């Protein structure tokens, strides 16, 4: 057959909540190991506190989920994420896409128009 | 390395962390879970701020063992670089 | 589903049906030389999965802005010095939504959309799309349609081989057999000019016949045409199959085995140069190809010099099927005589009411087609060219998938190329016959 | 692989010739190895094209070969009294594939069923020639003209205005692909 | 002064010339994505001054050697006259020994980039019942 | 800020808001906008879906411009100074009319005196003329009629001329400008620049073009701006040895300069900028400029009266001085030091 | 161009003509007249050329642009007609609403074509009348 890339990592199941627990731990650690690494590939002119931030906030979404068959959807998701930007596939501008540097009122949003 | 010159670096990077409930609870001993009040991301964050500071690298397995001080103490005493 | 939140059974995989091999009478531990140490992990020390993940082979972009990249393909390649380690090559840089496109349009306004595909075979693309229709019609097309149908169809043909035998040896460094092969194909896009109204997007054949019959002085000059053509083959004929520079670019280059082949979804030529004799036309016919006599090349070797002498064969033997069509060709309509289906003529429409609200309603609501699915295959100039159409029964497809012949070639790249050259690489592009409208779609 | 019942006669190749067993003379072989025989041959090829006439027209002075069905751009016509012919009818707005004609209608002043609106985006049309197919009174065709690049975008967006000075000019064209085309449509 | 000193002169001057041209009647207006490195569009990695496997390093050593060979050569070739029968012999002697250092090469496929991208051997036999 | 803004001759704008296919209700004409500072207040303008007029003189130089907005949004007008049709009819359309044109040095054409008094006295007469809503003119920092630099000088004139016929103009003062292609950090990483006759020690508050032209884009907005002066300042005051120090942090590369006395080296840069087509950066008046330092002037509203609070240039050494690294030391970080 | 065919039409046309072929057309072509257009443009036709050579334009204009061929010579010079616009009845239908003058392609200067909404908008608002207290 064709040679998986790099990163590639065979798609598998969860075995149990353990399993799952494991990986999103490996995966986190993944991330934030790799954001200098990021920030010099990316010529990323924030330090990589706020890369690390980001990675923090995108798990942080995905924290109350109690379904393994989603958690494996999104440990998947991850995992193509991370091979995708480790082997610079992607470029400045979708790294930058990817950082973002709604009225907060009712009154606010009212007077502006709808936001 | 020195276990003392080990440890003290520890403490700066771990007072010097922001969300910490109090800069006191660091001991020799001290848990970062039940005393030091990191969740699992924060625990992760510590070791691998650990890792980073004492340039060597932490495998899953072990990477994991590290919920204490004292274990992080061991694991640098027990891999061969600074 | 809901079984899915907590742990429940493991769905089964290919890893747990593997089974261990006799040990009695294994012989080897590879009996393909395509993994015969000519892939990554035949140097260094260390795997790349742990204290590998640090390293990289020497990684270059072979395209998009590249001549051999013919186009629009992002293929990185790992290096070892000027060898291929590692193939990936990165599509979707001409994906623009077709297939989705497809289900916002009548069956005739999809059709145009597969005029662009591989197009430099619009025709024939025309062509797989009006059999798929025509076959959740269940209606039976004139014989002049389906005799205009096959001959257009290898007209088309030879225009594709014309832009890929000599693009092919434009990348291995041959320059003036593509200049004479391409005033050929300006020749033949007259007739693509005369029928329709355009050279390359004919919008022509389209589920029913074809759109117009063709004029009053083209089949006089096709066949003009065709008693020079041969003498075109030859020439082309006469600066690669002999010379000994074309032979050591391409003879032992992309060898790819019969049995792997077919594994590899590969179809056409890259499935005839294995030795396998298998064509669409012929296993499965269409329009009017049981009408005609034609020889089918095999090679043996499948390499990318069987692959050419195949493909050069294929020049001889549509311009053979051509000749039958001009004399075969019978009298008749050119659209079913349904007009309920296919537009009124103007003159009907204008001056007959039934022709007036059929010629309404075709092309504001358009047709009907019965509601099913089906999966229809052609011998496209690039391989086995098919479409999965699903039919609600209303005036607009469900589902529109094109099984592109290149896309399912692309994919085998790591498999053939992954310890030849950086040449090596740009002959089997050439060799694979890449367009990336159908890649993409 | 190969078909299923008895196997193809034959299909099986011959057993490999040896070294030994060519049957070409070492003379020959070996002069055709150092000779550079076969591409000697290619050379002499390209000779006889350098004293063949050439293919080249000199554009634009000479223009390449157009027909009656050629699709250019687009033009609205006339009756033979000026009345425009087109009545609004929508089909083509309707059958086009890329949505690129826009077309508002109202009863003019006199009563008549006529477009106030009739744009058509050229940076959205596909030149397929759907829209004439359709017509009912062969208001909209397209012109055999293809040069007409422009300097933008704005350029190419057209209106009824564009579209009506464009039929009143190509006319005489238009009309003679229409007699030269229509009774194949 | 002598032809050969202008030579050289004015083939600098007009690599001056042309050079100088450019540097004063062109436009430069110099900015990042212009002043990037090409890689066909896309950016990869800057991996240009690493170390990089040449496969026909063999031949740059070989061919180090034989230049000194056919150098150590031209001197007979402008004294034949001279050298005559007795030293044609040493002539042929000492091309005679580089030759067999030259027949080595081609032997051991010293001159040999390997590169592409054995038959079956079990027999089996039957029986029948026991 | 609203969907409704009402503008001083009193015409309603009922807005959509985002994106380049949206209504921004405005018509603007940028005077000056081919330079540095012109395409940060355009794209600003155009892609919030406002007609901007461009007045423009070298046709090739303009065509960046176009792909800050949709069809039919950015309008190209061929205009010179001196023709005063061109000039109205660039303005006649219009709700605001921005300002940019000025000129470091003197050319064979215009003295600064001819691009800055004359150049704003035609254009704030059309501005009158026909009775445009905002004027947006923008000066330089140190502006003065009292002043013996020429830039300072008659950049300070021209202030009086706006007011003086259309006393609503809005009058902004920026300080040096850094940014992508900005005439500071691109010089200071240069080679050519060289010359010089301070020792580097003049001192200013420098300024982001990004932060300038989103204060242009606040002024068209807040009304309560008419007839004000701005001046747009950085958070921090270094000199030209502060800044070039940063510059050789971030290249690596610890550029060199060569230091004239004023009495010597200002005859000459009268020459170069006298016998050389192109900017030299060199001229008897950019000398003098050289040994001056810039002064706040108050009563005069700043960032925080538009509410915005300007970045320090030392955060944008890094992405804009990246392309100077040599290849050795591009791979590293940002420098943060 | 060969020897033979560019002596032969050299002595047809004289070295004159020669120069001014060699400065627009930059080949030597012979042919009689078949027309010409409104603009001034003359057209030739000659069936003993090489193919897709056998008509050929002298444009008018020295800044010569292809869109500047009359609409009926367009397709005449196409080869999408034989008969040329002197012999064809279709340019003898009147029109008085045709352009009397010569539109050619008009991008690029100020008489280039600028587009407009020719409708009225879809809603009007209401004109405020405050009715005396
Ligand atoms: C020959 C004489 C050449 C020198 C003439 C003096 C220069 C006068 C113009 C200066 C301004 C130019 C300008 O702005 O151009 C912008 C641009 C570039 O200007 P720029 O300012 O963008 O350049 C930037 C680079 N530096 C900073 C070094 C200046 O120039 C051009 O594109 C072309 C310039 C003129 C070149 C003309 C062709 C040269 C070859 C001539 C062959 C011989 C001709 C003989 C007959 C001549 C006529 C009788
Ligand atoms: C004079 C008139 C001709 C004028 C024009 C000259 C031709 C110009 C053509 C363009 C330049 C030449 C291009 C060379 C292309 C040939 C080539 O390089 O191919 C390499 C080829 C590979 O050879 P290899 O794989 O090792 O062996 C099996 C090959 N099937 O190697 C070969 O195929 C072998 C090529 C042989 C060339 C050697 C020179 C021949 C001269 C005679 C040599 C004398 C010694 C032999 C004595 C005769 C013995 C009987
Ligand atoms: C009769 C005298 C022998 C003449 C040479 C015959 C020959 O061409 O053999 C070349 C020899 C082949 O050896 P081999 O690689 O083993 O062949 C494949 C089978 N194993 O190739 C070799 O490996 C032998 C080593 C090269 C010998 C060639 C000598 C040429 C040197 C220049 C001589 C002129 C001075
Ligand atoms: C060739 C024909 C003569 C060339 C033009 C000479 C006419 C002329 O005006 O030369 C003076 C020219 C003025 O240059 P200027 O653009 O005004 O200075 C601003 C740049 N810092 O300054 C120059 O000398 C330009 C260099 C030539
Ligand atoms: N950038 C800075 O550091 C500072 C800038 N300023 C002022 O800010 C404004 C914008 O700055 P910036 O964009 O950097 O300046 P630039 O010099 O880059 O741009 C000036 C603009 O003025 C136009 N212009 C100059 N002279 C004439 C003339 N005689 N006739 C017509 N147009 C002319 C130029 O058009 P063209 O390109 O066609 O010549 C250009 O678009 C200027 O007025 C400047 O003096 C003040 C303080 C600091
Ligand atoms: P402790 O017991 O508190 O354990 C914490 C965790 C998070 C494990 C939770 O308790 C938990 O089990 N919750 C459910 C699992 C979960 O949080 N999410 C599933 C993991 S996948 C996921 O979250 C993916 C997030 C997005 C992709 C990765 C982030 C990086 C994105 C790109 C970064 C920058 C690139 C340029
Ligand atoms: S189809 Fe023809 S007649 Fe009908 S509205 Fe469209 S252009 Fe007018
Ligand atoms: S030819 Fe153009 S305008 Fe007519 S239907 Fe096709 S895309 Fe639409």
């Amino acid at each position: 057959a064709v040679q998986p890339t790099k990163f590639a990592v065979t798609v598998r199941q969860s075995r149990n909540w353990a399993d799952a627990k494991q990986r999103v731990i490996a995966a986190y650690r993944a991330w934030i190991r790799a954001a200098p690494e990021i920030q010099t590939m990316y010529s990323i002119p924030f330090p990589v506190s706020h890369i690390r931030t980001r990675i923090r906030q995108e798990f942080e979404r995905h924290r109350y989920v109690n379904k393994l068959n989603v958690v494996d959807v999104l440990l998947q998701q991850s995992n193509a994420d991370f091979q995708e930007t480790m082997n610079f596939w992607r470029q400045q501008s979708h790294v930058m896409a990817f950082f973002k540097e709604l009225p907060s009122n009712f009154i606010t949003g009212f007077l502006e128009g709808r936001n | 390395l020195q276990k003392v010159e080990v440890y003290e670096r520890i403490k700066s990077l771990l007072a010097g962390f922001d969300k910490v409930n109090d800069p006191n609870n660091i001991t020799e001993t001290a848990h970062f879970a039940n005393d030091l009040g990191l969740d699992s991301l924060d625990t992760v964050e510590v070791v691998m701020a650990i890792e980073e500071e004492f340039s060597i690298e932490i495998p899953d397995k072990d990477a994991d063992q590290i919920h204490s001080v004292d274990k992080a103490i061991e694991y640098i005493l027990r891999q061969p670089d600074a | 589903p809901q079984d899915g939140f907590q742990g429940t059974r493991l769905i089964p995989t290919g890893a747990d049906f593997q089974s261990p091999p006799d040990p009695f009478i294994d012989e080897g531990a590879r009996d393909n030389a395509a993994n015969y140490g000519v892939q990554k992990s035949r140097s260094g020390v260390d795997e790349d999965s742990v204290e590998g993940r640090k390293v990289r082979h020497y990684t270059v972009n072979f395209g998009p802005q590249h001549p051999a990249a013919h186009g629009v393909l992002r293929l990185i390649l790992e290096l070892n010095g000027e060898e291929i380690v590692r193939a990936d090559p990165h599509v979707g840089l001409l994906h623009r939504g077709t297939e989705k496109l497809c289900e916002y349009k009548t069956y005739m306004q999809a059709l145009p959309y597969f005029d662009r595909l591989d197009y430099v075979s619009m025709m024939t693309n025309e062509q797989v799309f009006s059999l798929a229709v025509e076959k959740l019609l269940n209606i039976e097309i004139p014989p002049r349609a389906k005799f205009i149908r096959t001959m257009f169809g290898e007209i088309t043909r030879i225009l594709n081989h014309l832009m890929s035998v000599l693009s092919h040896a434009m990348d291995v460094g041959a320059l003036t057999p593509f200049l004479w092969g391409f005033e050929e194909r300006e020749k033949l896009m007259e007739f693509y000019e005369r029928v329709s109204g355009a050279r390359l997007h004919a919008a022509y054949v389209r589920p029913g016949g074809v759109h117009q019959d063709i004029p009053v002085g083209l089949l006089d000059d096709i066949y003009q045409w065709a008693t020079q053509f041969g003498d075109r083959i030859d020439e082309t004929e006469e600066m690669l199959t002999d010379n000994r520079i074309w032979i050591n670019r391409l003879k032992g280059v992309g060898v790819v085995s019969a049995a792997d082949a077919l594994n590899l979804s590969f179809t056409g030529v890259m499935l005839r140069g294995s030795g396998v004799p298998w064509d669409v036309r012929k296993s499965s016919p269409y329009d009017a190809y049981d009408q005609v006599e034609f020889d089918v090349p095999v090679g043996i070797n499948g390499d990318c010099y069987d692959r050419y002498l195949c493909r050069m064969e294929e020049f001889r033997q549509s311009l053979r099927i051509i000749h039958q069509c001009l004399n075969k060709m019978p009298a008749g309509p050119v659209r079913y005589e349904d007009y309920k289906i296919t537009p009124p003529p103007r003159a009907a429409m204008k001056e007959n009411m039934e022709a007036l609200i059929h010629h309404f309603l075709l092309f504001t609501k358009g047709y009907a087609v019965p509601p099913g699915d089906t999966y229809t295959a052609i011998e496209a100039p690039k391989g086995e060219m098919g479409v999965y159409v699903v039919s609600d029964g209303s005036e607009r497809p469900y589902r529109v998938h094109i099984r592109a012949p290149g896309f399912a070639h692309l994919s085998g790249f790591d498999h053939i190329t992954r310890g030849h050259l950086l040449a090596d690489a740009v002959a089997v592009i050439g060799t694979m016959d890449l367009v990336f409208g159908e890649v993409d779609r | 692989a190969t078909p299923a019942g008895p196997p193809p006669k034959n299909f099986r190749l011959p057993p490999p010739k040896n070294w030994d067993e060519e049957s070409e003379s070492t003379i020959d072989k070996v002069g055709k190895y150092f000779l550079m025989t076969e591409m000697l041959r290619g050379m002499y090829v390209l000779l006889e094209q350098f004293f063949r006439p050439p293919y080249t027209i000199y554009y634009p002075f000479e223009k390449g070969p157009i027909s009656p069905r050629f699709r250019g751009e687009h033009a609205l016509r006339r009756y033979p009294s000026g009345e425009e012919r087109c009545i609004a009818c929508k089909l083509c707005e309707a059958v086009c594939p890329a949505q690129a004609i826009t077309i508002e209608a109202e009863e003019r002043a006199d009563g008549s069923r006529r477009t106030t609106r009739y744009d058509i985006d050229m940076t959205k049309c596909i030149y397929c020639g759907f829209c004439q197919e359709s017509c009912p009174v062969d208001a909209i065709v397209e012109s055999p003209n293809a040069e007409y690049a422009t300097e933008t975008r704005e350029e190419l967006l057209y209106n009824k205005e564009k579209l009506l000075a464009n039929g009143d000019k190509w006319e005489p064209e238009l009309a003679a692909a229409i007699r030269a085309d229509a009774p194949y449509r | 002064m002598s032809a050969m000193s202008i030579y050289i002169i004015f083939v600098s001057i007009i690599a001056i010339l042309f050079l100088a041209i450019d540097l004063i009647f062109a436009p430069h207006n110099p900015y990042k994505e212009k002043l990037s490195a090409f890689e066909c569009g896309f950016h990869s990695f800057s991996q240009s001054r690493s170390p990089f496997n040449i496969s026909f390093f063999i031949y740059g050593l070989v061919f180090l050697l034989l230049d000194l060979e056919i150098l150590l050569l031209y001197p007979f070739a402008v004294s034949e006259y001279v050298n005559s029968a007795y030293g044609l012999a040493a002539a042929l002697i000492f091309i005679g020994i580089i030759t067999i250092g030259f027949v080595y090469e081609l032997g051991h496929d010293a001159l040999k980039v390997h590169s592409r991208q054995l038959k079956s051997s079990v027999v089996i036999s039957y029986l029948g019942n026991i | 800020i609203s969907d409704i803004h009402i503008t001083r001759t009193g015409k309603p704008l009922i807005r959509i808001q985002g994106g380049r296919s949206s209504l921004g209700e405005h018509t603007a004409t940028v005077f000056g906008a081919t330079g540095q500072l012109g395409r940060y207040i355009v794209n600003r303008l155009a892609r919030q879906g406002c007609t901007v007029i461009v007045p423009y003189r070298e046709e090739m130089a303009k065509r960046h411009l176009k792909v800050s907005g949709d069809l039919g949004r950015v309008i190209f007008m061929e205009f010179d100074l001196r023709n005063t049709q061109s000039i109205e009819e660039s303005v006649r359309h219009s709700d605001v009319v921005y300002n940019l044109i000025g000129r470091d040095y003197p050319t064979k054409n215009f003295s600064l005196a001819d691009v800055h008094i004359e150049g704003t006295e035609r254009i704030v007469e059309a501005v009158a003329k026909y009775d445009v809503d905002r004027f947006i003119q923008v000066s330089t920092y140190n502006a003065n009629p009292d002043s013996t630099c020429e830039f300072f000088r008659t950049k300070g004139i021209a202030e009086k001329v706006a007011r003086h016929v259309f006393p609503e103009t809005t009058i902004v003062r920026p300080a040096p400008m850094f940014g992508f292609e900005d005439r500071l950090l691109l010089k200071l990483a240069s080679v050519t620049n060289l010359f010089t006759s301070n020792h580097m020690r003049e001192k200013f508050w420098p300024v982001h073009v990004n932060e300038v032209g989103e204060a242009l884009e606040r002024m068209l907005y807040d009304d309560s701006t008419a007839g004000q002066t701005f001046e747009l300042y950085g958070p921090r005051q270094y000199s030209m040895a502060q800044i070039a120090e940063l510059v050789d942090r971030e290249i690596y590369k610890k550029r060199r300069h060569i230091n004239l006395p004023k009495p010597i080296l200002q005859p000459l840069a009268e020459l170069i900028n006298r016998v050389l087509w192109w900017d030299t950066g060199l001229s008897r008046d950019q000398v003098e400029r050289e040994f001056h330092d810039q002064v706040i002037d108050p009563t005069a509203k700043t960032f925080k009266d538009l509410g915005m609070e300007p970045t320090d240039i030392s955060k944008w050494t890094y992405h804009y001085l990246l392309p100077y690294r040599p290849s050795t030391y591009y791979d590293l970080p940002p420098s943060t030091e | 161009s060969y020897p033979t065919r560019t002596l032969a039409n050299l002595r047809k046309i004289g070295l004159k003509e020669y120069f001014r072929q060699l400065l627009y057309i930059g080949d030597t072509k012979y042919g009689e007249l078949v027309g010409v257009d409104k603009f001034g443009n003359k057209f030739y036709e000659n069936k003993e050329e090489l193919p897709l050579r056998t008509r050929w334009v002298d444009y008018a204009k020295h800044d010569y642009d292809a869109a500047h061929i009359e609409p009926m010579w367009h397709a005449w010079i196409s080869y999408q007609v034989d008969t040329p616009p002197t012999r064809e009845p279709l340019t003898q239908i009147e029109r008085p609403w045709a352009p009397k003058e010569h539109v050619p392609n008009r991008s690029f200067t100020r008489g280039a074509y600028k587009p407009y909404n020719t409708t009225q908008p879809k809603i009007q608002s209401w004109e405020p009348k405050a009715a005396p207290r």
